[PDB]
Order: C-alpha cells, then sequence, then structure tokens
C-alpha cells in the first residue's frame, strides 16, 4: 500500500 | 592428463550436486534451518504404481 | 476527609490486577508442582482455589477413598477425582514435599479470600468517593473510567465523547489515521445497561 | 545387572585394544569421556570403548545412554590403565571413540571389532 | 541463521499438523503439546494469538527421520491429527514428542522401548504429554503388551534392526487396521552391510509384500542421511 | 517523636484494615520462603549430595534448572556445562580457568548424583 | 472347532462364545475377511458370556505381569472354571501361544487355539471393543491403558521417587517468584501506610 | 485482520522477495502467496546456545525488516547495488 | 492517497522501495539468460 499512499507536507 | 582428469572429476563432483541431494557430513554446529527453503507442494518420492 | 479520597480507588484497582497476576502465577505453580504427585486433577477441576483446596483436605491420593469433597465439588465431579487417584500416573511424595506444597495451597486460599476483601473494599470507596457514578455505570467500570484518566477531577474535565471511546485508544487513532470507522464502546461496554441493550442499540 | 555391562572377554579385549591403536596413529580416535560425548552429540563415532575400572564407575554411565539413544555400540574393557597405554598417550583412558572414516586404512578391522561388539550387546 | 529473537511467519504445511517457520531460512514446525520447555534442547517459536501465548517448535531433519522424511517430500503421511500411533523404536522424546505434537490432544502414541536407560527418559516425558503411553517392552514379543494397546490407525517404525520386517509384520497383524497405514525407516548398513543399500531396498520391500503390506512409495533420506530410506506401504488384510 | 508531630494524613478505618491485612499476607509469604528455602537445601542433599557438596544447594539448583533436569545436566560436556552457568555468573584470565575447572567438577558431580540410586557425598567431598 | 475365546484388556477378562464358525480354507478371501470389520456380520460370530473386571489398580498391574509373562493368575483361573465346561476337550482361542501351556496345565480338559483362524477372532474383538459388552460396564478401555501402561512400564524400569529433582526446579522457580512477591507487596505496603 | 498492520504486510514482502537481500545466497524457486492463515512468531534459543544463536537485547526488533535495517552489511549492499540499477535505468 | 508520515516510517518505505527495484532487477536479467539458452 505504499505504492497507493503518497507523501505530502515533507519536513 | 593425471591433471586434466583431476579437473574433470572434480567439476563432476560439483554437477552431480545439481541433480541430485547428496550426503555431505550431516549437521554441522547449532541448526540454522534449510537454507533455500521449504517447498510445500513438491514430493520427491518414487511411487509405486 | 479521609473517606473522600480517590488516591486509594486508584490503587485498589491497580492492586486488584496485580493480585490477579501473582494468583494465577502460583495456581500455576500449585498444579505443576503438584500435578507431579496427580496429574490428572487440573484437566477436572479447573478452578484455582478449588484446586488448592483439595490438597488441603486431602494431601495424597490415598486419602482421596475416605476424603469427603463435598463441600469444595459437587457430587459429579468429586467422584471423577476418586477415581483418578488410584489409577494416576503420578508419583509418591514424602511428608516433607506435601508440607512445603500445603503451605503453597494455603496461600492460594489466603489470596483468593483476601482478593475478595479488596472487592469488597473498592465498592465501598466508589460508593462514597462517586455514589452518582456508580448508580448509573457501576463500581467496577466506574473504578476504571477513574483510574484510566488518573483522577476524578480529570475525567471530571472530559466531554461525553471521551467517556464513550475511553478504553479504546488504540483501535480508535488507528481508524483515524486509516480512514476507517471508529470504535464506539471502550471501556463502557461492560457496563450493565450497554449489555441488556441488543444489536445497533448498543452504541446508542 | 552391574553397571558396566557388557565387558568384553580377554580375547576380545585384545582385539578392541588392537583396534584403538591403530586409530590412533591414524588419527581416528578421540581420547576422554568429553572427547567421546562430543562425537556421539555430532554423529560421527564408529563405536565407544569404556573402562569398568573407572573410579566411580558413574562418571562415564552418560555415555551408554547416549549411544542407545543413537544406536551406536559401545562396550567396557576391563582396565583403564590398559587402554589409556593403547591410546596412546601417558595417561589412564575411561572413554574413547573410534571416529567414523570409509575412507580409513583400518575400515576392515574396524568393522570386524564392531560385528563383535553388536553381537556382545 | 534462526538466532534467538528473531521474528518468523508461522504457516500451514501441505500436511495436516505440520507447519513451516519462513524467514531469510525455513524451518519444519509442530504445535508444542507442553508449551514452555523443550525436550532435547530445540528451538521454539512463541506466538501470541487472542492474549494467549501458544508455542512452537522447531523439528530438526538430522535428528528425526520422519522431518527427514517431511523435508524430502513425501506424498502421503498416516500421521495426523486424531489418529492413534503405534511408535515402534521409541528411544526417548526426540521424535515421538513431535509425533506426539501433529496426533494433538484427541490422538495417542503408543511409544514402545526396549532399553530400560533411555525407556527412562521415554517415561519422564510421557508424564509431561497425556497423549502417549510409554511401552517399555521388546517390539519382538508384541503379545506382552496386547492388554496395553488397542487398534492403531499406523504403524512408525524406526527399529534399527536385521529382522525389523517381523517385527513390523507382527505388530501390524494385531493391532494395525485394514487399509492402515505402515512407515518404515530402513537403515542398509544394519540389514546387511554386505551387499549395497539399493539391494536391501529392494528386499524389505519384498517382505512387506509378504506380510500383506502394499508399498506406496519409497524416498531417500540425503542430504540428511546416508544409505537411509523411508518406505510408506498400506496394510490391506483382505487382498493386495 | 516523629508520631506525635507529622504531616500524615490520617485514613479511614477501611483502610487501616488492610494496611494491615496486606502487611499479614506480606508477612505470611516471608515465613514461607524461609520454610521453602531449607526445604530446598534439604532436598538438594538427598538428590544431588556430589552437586551440592561442591559448589552449593541454591547454585546447584539453579544448575540443575537451566539444563532443565539432573538427567540433561549429566549427559552435558564439561564445556557446555560452563556456558550453562555463564548468564547469572554461576562459576564465578586466571579467575577463567578456575571457572573452566569447577564446571569440569560439577559435571562429573552430576553424573554420580544422576547414575546412582542412593548417591553419596564421599565423592563431592574429594572432588 | 473353537467353542470359547478369550480376551484380556485392562479392565478385566472377557470370555465370548463362539456361535459360527468361519470358513477356514476360504479364510483369506476378502468377504470373509471384510465381515471382521463389519459389526453386524462379527456379532453373528461370537457373543459375550462373561465378564470379570479386576478390583482396582493394584490387580490390574499384577495380572498384565502374569499375561506378560504367559501366567494364569488366580483371577484368570476363576473367570476360565466359572465358564469353561469340563466335558471330547472344550476348545479355548486364546492370542498368546505362551499362555496356552499355562492353561493347560492349571485346565487339563481344554485345548487352546492361537492359530490364525483365532487371531482373526481376537482381532475383531479389539477392533469393536466396547461395543461387544452390550452394555456392561467395562468402563473406558483407551483411558484404562494410559494409566495401566505407565504403570507397566515403570515397574520394569524399576522408577522411584528417591530419583526425582522436578522438586528442585518447582522450588528455585517458587523461591524467587516469592523473593519478587515479597518485595512488591511489601513495597505497596509502604505506600498505603506512606499517606498516614 | 482485514486492513492489515502495515508492518506485517511489508514483512510478507521481506519474505517474498528474500532472494534479492544478500548477494551470496540462493533459493529454491518458489511463487509463495499470502497464506489465509498465518501467525508472527518470535524465536526463543535454548540456554545452552547463549553464545552461538542468540541475538543482544538492544538488536533485536518488533518487525523482522527493522532488524534487517540495522545490519550495517545489508544497508551497503543495497545501496551499492540501487545505485547501479538507477544508473543504468 | 496524500498522507503525512513520520522519520522511521519514511525510512521503512524508503527501504522496501530498494529491495523490490533490485527484486525486479535480479528476476528479470535471470529470465533474460534462461530466455537466451
Amino acid at each position: 500500500e505504499d505504492e497507493d499512499e503518497e507523501e505530502v507536507l515533507a519536513m | 592428463s593425471r591433471v586434466k582428469k583431476r579437473k574433470k572429476y572434480q567439476k563432476a563432483q560439483k554437477k552431480l550436486k545439481s541433480v541430485r541431494a547428496v550426503y555431505s557430513g550431516g549437521q554441522s554446529g547449532v541448526y540454522e534451518g534449510e537454507k533455500t527453503g521449504i517447498k510445500k507442494g513438491l514430493t520427491r518420492s518414487v511411487k509405486f504404481k | 476527609s479521609a473517606d473522600k479520597v480517590d488516591v486509594m480507588i486508584i490503587q485498589a484497582i491497580a492492586l486488584l490486577d496485580d493480585l490477579d497476576k501473582e494468583l494465577n502465577t502460583y495456581a500455576m505453580r500449585c498444579k505443576e508442582w503438584y500435578g507431579w504427585h496427580f496429574p490428572e486433577l487440573a484437566k477436572i477441576v479447573t478452578d484455582s482455589v478449588a484446586y488448592a483446596r483439595i490438597i488441603l483436605t486431602m494431601g495424597i491420593r490415598s486419602k482421596a477413598s475416605e476424603t469427603d469433597l463435598s463441600e469444595i465439588l459437587p457430587e459429579e465431579i468429586e467422584e471423577r477425582v476418586k477415581t483418578a487417584a488410584e489409577v494416576s500416573m503420578g508419583t509418591e511424595i514424602t511428608q516433607t514435599d506435601l508440607d512445603n506444597i500445603n503451605a503453597l495451597a494455603e496461600q492460594i486460599v489466603e489470596f483468593a479470600a483476601y482478593r475478595e476483601q479488596l472487592s469488597n473494599y473498592l465498592s465501598a470507596r466508589m460508593k462514597a468517593i462517586a455514589p452518582n457514578l456508580t448508580q448509573l455505570v457501576g463500581e467496577l467500570v466506574g473504578a476504571r473510567l477513574i483510574a484510566h484518566s488518573g483522577s476524578l477531577i480529570s475525567l471530571a474535565k472530559s466531554p461525553a465523547s471521551t467517556i464513550q471511546i475511553l478504553g479504546a485508544e488504540k483501535a480508535l487513532f488507528r481508524a483515524l489515521k486509516t480512514k476507517h470507522d471508529t470504535p464506539k464502546y471502550g471501556l463502557l461496554y461492560h457496563a450493565s445497561l450497554v449489555g441488556q441493550a441488543t444489536g445497533k442499540n448498543k452504541g446508542k | 545387572n552391574p553397571k558396566a555391562f557388557p565387558l568384553a572377554d580377554a580375547a576380545l579385549t585384545q582385539q578392541i585394544l588392537d583396534v584403538v591403536q591403530q586409530a590412533a596413529n591414524l588419527r581416528q580416535l578421540k581420547k576422554g569421556a568429553n572427547e567421546a560425548t562430543k562425537t556421539l552429540n555430532r554423529g560421527i563415532s564408529e563405536f565407544i570403548i569404556m573402562a569398568a575400572d573407572c573410579e566411580p564407575i558413574e562418571i562415564l554411565l552418560h555415555l551408554p545412554l547416549l549411544c542407545e539413544d543413537k544406536n551406536v555400540p559401545y562396550v567396557f574393557v576391563p582396565s583403564r590403565v590398559a587402554l589409556g597405554r593403547a591410546c596412546g598417550v601417558s595417561r589412564p583412558v575411561i572413554a574413547a571413540s573410534i571416529t567414523t572414516n570409509d575412507a580409513s586404512a583400518i575400515k576392515t578391522q574396524i568393522y570386524a571389532v564392531k560385528d563383535k561388539i553388536e553381537t556382545l550387546l | 541463521g534462526a538466532r534467538g529473537g528473531a521474528k518468523v511467519v508461522i504457516e500451514p504445511h501441505r500436511h495436516a499438523g505440520v507447519y513451516i517457520a519462513r524467514g531469510k531460512e525455513d524451518l519444519l514446525v509442530t504445535k508444542n503439546m507442553a508449551p514452555g520447555e523443550s525436550v532435547y534442547g530445540e528451538k521454539r517459536i512463541s506466538v501470541e494469538e487472542p492474549p494467549t501465548k501458544v508455542e512452537y517448535r522447531v523439528w530438526n531433519p538430522f535428528r528425526s527421520k520422519l522431518a527427514a522424511g517431511i523435508m524430502g517430500g513425501l506424498d502421503e503421511l498416516f500421521i495426523a491429527p486424531g489418529k492413534k500411533v503405534l511408535y515402534l523404536g521409541a528411544a526417548s522424546g526426540t521424535s515421538v514428542s513431535h509425533v506426539s505434537d501433529v496426533v494433538g490432544p484427541e490422538g495417542v502414541v503408543y511409544a514402545v522401548e526396549f532399553s530400560h536407560r533411555p525407556g527412562r527418559e521415554l517415561i519422564s516425558m510421557a508424564k509431561k504429554r497425556p497423549n502417549i503411553i510409554p511401552i517399555i517392552e521388546d517390539a519382538r514379543h508384541p503379545q506382552k503388551y496386547r492388554m496395553l494397546i488397542g487398534m492403531v490407525d499406523c504403524v512408525f517404525a524406526d527399529v534399527a534392526q536385521p529382522d525389523q520386517a517381523r517385527i513390523i509384520a507382527l505388530n501390524s497383524h494385531m493391532f494395525l487396521k485394514d487399509q492402515g497405514g505402515v512407515v518404515i525407516s530402513i537403515k542398509a548398513n544394519c540389514i546387511d552391510s554386505t551387499v549395497d543399500a539399493e539391494t536391501v531396498f529392494a528386499r524389505e520391500v519384498q517382505k512387506l509384500r509378504e506380510e500383506r503390506i502394499k508399498p506406496l512409495e519409497q524416498l531417500t533420506l540425503e542430504p540428511y542421511e546416508r544409505d537411509h530410506c523411508i518406505v510408506v506401504g498400506r496394510y490391506m488384510r483382505s487382498g493386495l | 517523636d516523629n508520631a506525635r508531630i507529622s504531616m500524615g494524613q490520617d485514613i479511614s478505618e477501611t483502610d487501616m484494615e488492610n494496611v494491615c491485612v496486606f502487611a499479614q499476607r506480606v508477612a505470611s509469604l516471608a515465613d514461607y520462603r524461609r520454610q521453602l528455602y531449607d526445604y530446598l537445601c534439604e532436598k538438594m542433599h538427598t538428590v544431588a549430595p556430589n552437586l551440592s557438596e561442591l559448589i552449593g544447594e541454591v547454585i546447584g539448583a539453579r544448575l540443575i534448572s537451566h539444563a532443565g533436569s539432573l538427567t540433561n545436566l549429566s549427559k552435558q560436556a564439561a564445556s557446555t556445562v560452563q556456558i550453562l552457568g555463564a548468564e547469572k555468573a554461576l562459576f564465578r584470565k586466571n579467575k577463567g580457568r578456575i571457572s573452566r575447572y569447577l564446571a569440569n567438577k560439577c559435571s562429573m558431580a552430576s553424573r554420580i548424583d544422576n547414575y546412582s540410586e542412593e548417591p553419596s557425598n564421599v565423592f563431592g567431598s574429594v572432588l | 472347532p473353537i467353542e470359547y475365546l478369550l480376551f484380556e484388556e485392562p479392565t478385566g477378562y472377557a470370555v465370548f462364545k463362539v456361535k459360527l464358525q468361519q470358513d477356514d480354507i476360504g479364510s483369506r478371501l476378502k468377504e470373509v475377511q471384510e465381515q471382521i470389520n463389519d459389526f453386524g456380520a462379527f456379532t453373528k460370530l461370537i457373543e459375550l458370556v462373561s465378564f470379570a473386571p479386576f478390583k482396582g489398580a493394584a490387580e490390574a498391574l499384577e495380572n498384565a505381569n502374569d499375561i506378560s509373562e504367559g501366567l494364569v493368575s488366580e483371577s484368570l483361573k476363576a473367570i476360565l472354571d466359572l465358564n469353561l465346561p469340563k466335558a471330547k476337550n472344550i476348545t479355548l482361542a486364546i492370542s498368546d501361544k505362551n499362555l496356552g501351556p499355562s492353561i493347560k496345565e492349571e485346565f487339563p480338559y481344554v485345548d487352546c487355539i492361537s492359530n490364525e483362524l483365532a487371531q482373526d477372532l481376537i482381532r475383531g474383538v479389539r477392533l469393536h471393543g466396547e461395543k461387544l459388552f452390550k452394555g456392561l460396564q467395562s468402563g473406558d478401555l483407551e483411558r484404562a491403558q494410559l494409566g495401566l501402561g505407565h504403570a507397566y512400564s515403570r515397574a520394569k524400569v524399576k522408577f522411584s521417587v528417591q530419583k526425582n529433582d522436578n522438586h528442585i526446579i518447582q522450588a528455585i522457580a517458587l523461591l524467587d517468584q516469592l523473593d519478587k512477591d515479597i518485595n512488591t507487596f511489601a513495597m505497596r505496603v509502604k505506600e498505603w501506610y506512606g499517606w498516614h | 485482520d482485514d486492513n492489515m498492520r502495515r508492518e506485517v504486510q511489508r514483512d510478507l514482502l521481506l519474505i517474498k522477495h528474500r532472494a534479492a537481500l544478500d548477494p551470496k545466497r540462493h533459493y529454491k524457486k518458489q511463487r509463495w502467496e499470502v497464506p489465509e492463515r498465518f501467525a508472527i512468531g518470535t524465536i526463543i534459543e535454548d540456554k545452552s546456545e547463549f553464545y552461538s544463536s542468540r541475538m543482544n537485547r538492544k538488536e533485536r526488533k518488533s518487525t523482522i525488516l527493522e532488524t534487517l535495517m540495522g545490519d550495517e552489511a545489508s544497508n551497503k549492499y543495497f545501496k551499492r547495488k540501487y545505485n547501479e540499477i538507477q544508473e543504468k535505468s | 492517497r496524500a498522507v503525512v508520515l513520520g522519520g522511521d516510517e519514511k525510512k521503512a518505505r524508503s527501504f522496501i522501495q530498494k529491495v523490490l527495484t533490485i527484486s525486479k532487477a535480479k528476476d528479470s536479467k535471470r529470465k533474460e539468460q534462461k530466455a537466451s539458452q
């Protein structure tokens, strides 16, 4: 499910 | 010729391991499991008809 | 006033769970240590206190013929232990061995007795420190609610939504972060009124 | 009935001690109860020799148990003074183990004694 | 390899009562009937299930010939949950304990041993496992323990004796069910070192046919053993 | 002096009943622990007189438990016995030599205990 | 020519009477081998006439050793005397051939059979077990075997209590558990009385 | 459990692709599907295996993958192998 | 779907992709050679 999700607001 | 046949024989011993399972002294040290994995659905027994 | 301090409740509920854990480990030890003498008992009598009481009444299988276990066990169970005693696979033990096993079993019943005393004491504390809550949810769930927050005041300052799902944080935040349905009972699920409800009425 | 059992006769004792000396020369002998125990754990023991005059006999009675679990022949000889001398060492030996080797120069001699020990058991 | 605190994935094997633990290496695993202790020093795997802590034991193919059979790919095993098993040659609880694990609480294992020193450890192990009935008696005279054994589903023979074929025949005729299972571990050196292993394996198969036992499959146990095979047959008392 | 003047808050009679009653439970356990300890020493002597004499009843009993049984302990080789007690320091460069030396003797003593119907302490003493 | 059959159980001795005699020349034929398995067909061959349960665990072990050695106990001599007619010679089917001589010495008028025809009948009795007793109280054969098997094995091995070191292991794991609990409970007593 | 936890899913990937973890280790060809029923277990060594086959407490991790990250030799190989593939890509 | 992740979870997610690309590269290379033979 890592491919399905996307990371935003990286810090 | 002696050296040539020595290299031919040691080569054949390697290939024999890829044709069948060979006994190589048994267990050495603590038992660490099957290194190449266990195949659940494959049988190697010779079946009587 | 000495009769309106909530630090007693939070410690009593913590103590009550501690006793249940320690009383369980000793019971297993008695079932294992005495199980050597007579291993078939553990399958017949499962209750730790009843198991310990049998040893006190009859320390040895030979005594099972004459010893009466009516006050401990029903008729159909007490005869099963008698038959098993003769045909048991266990080994005999010395009186020196028996003396220390009886000592352990005495600790089981004494701990069991005090556990019942502490249960009553927690009810008395709950009926004086938060009588209104006990009338609604009950003593056991009420005491658990207070201990979860850490104080009666800390629980009073919480909205009713939190009190609904107070004991289900692992499921709550997992659901919130994964876009899934959230729990609806928490620790109140064991209240009497919730059990009386059925189906979706439990959530309401 | 006695703990040290079976005990080899005089004729079989000499035949056993003959094989022990040959295996000593060919590096096929493990001397001492501790080394004998390891061979049983590794399954590289061809058979075990024990001394019946060990003082006390109990310090080597774990070996027959390991052998019977592993189906390894074992036998008792009367003297540890003689067993150690034939082992090639300067001290008494209470237990010795012949290591398995199908490529040994004394393979026929070893199997000859092993067959007789099985008859003894 | 499979060190102390490592994590593994436990999944079922093709055989009922047998499991596989996956990882960097794979292990053959049976569920522990007596949790919390090991019988012969094997590794154990704990799983938290709803929470009760269930335990598993590692089955070592170099110590058990039956495990060496599982690794080599045997088609049919009559040892399964809810079956009575007659185990001939139970030196101690090394392999009977694993067989006791597979049959489970509902099944039983009749573990027959002759020598008294291994018998002591067999009796001690059997107390932890109520489904094991230790019979310290000679398997050459099954009449001596007929009172102790009922009718049985499978006969497993690991007796390393030259006349093992007679022993398997005698015990099967009394205790084995019709169409029952027979699993023999054959060591060629014990029966006849004078001839090759292949000649021995053929001869033992002939003796089984003489005893109304139909062989089903044969498997050799390399790399775990040398000059060993397991023969699996069916006891057809009516006709072959 | 402290009791006359202190900042302790008086608790209820029911609370005091549990402080004493809970304290009775603690007091009884200490008495039983001492009894069970004496039972251990007596039982160690009869079961493992050679081992108990050599190292001690408590230490020898822990060594038996780590092996899982006296039968297991007697079967092990000397090297395994040393690492059987190398996690609680049961047998503990010159220090290592004694620990290995004591481990070998402990292995011998466990065999005399296990494989004797009525073990004596005579060999444990000289050992 | 079999008329009575002797079966030994963990619970007692059972004597059966052979009603019908199965074909001997056709013994290996499949249909006669199937009848042994089928209970309905087997009951037509034999029927129970006597069952003598043992007094308790002690007697069962004594008779297990006597049967193991092919001897006739007082309990067995009683049931055979009560059942076998004195009569040319009455025929008794027994599993063990070694027991045959012992029965003959006590009873000169009985001839013992242990041939394959007898074995097939013994095999059927073992197969169906308690179902042949027609509701008579024979306990539970499987659970009785477990106790007798342990008692039988331990007698030959001469297992004794003096050897046990499990008392040591239980004592150690209990002592350190007590020490932890003595500390854990005692610290609480400091807290509870600490407020006061 | 439906909607299985992410650490379980990511560990099941490690067994499925275990052939690529170590350059020196090779496996029998196997099409391993996620089983319908399974459990996650922790190994328990024997006390006699304190030196030979025991992990230290700090090295132990809840998941299989978190231990694999700890291994420095594995990380070095993956970094080197990953760069080569990206360069070719 | 968009998400916000902690440092450790990013490392765990970063690691698993690195493994999957290496497996895909090793598998394809293994396939190509056997196709050539």
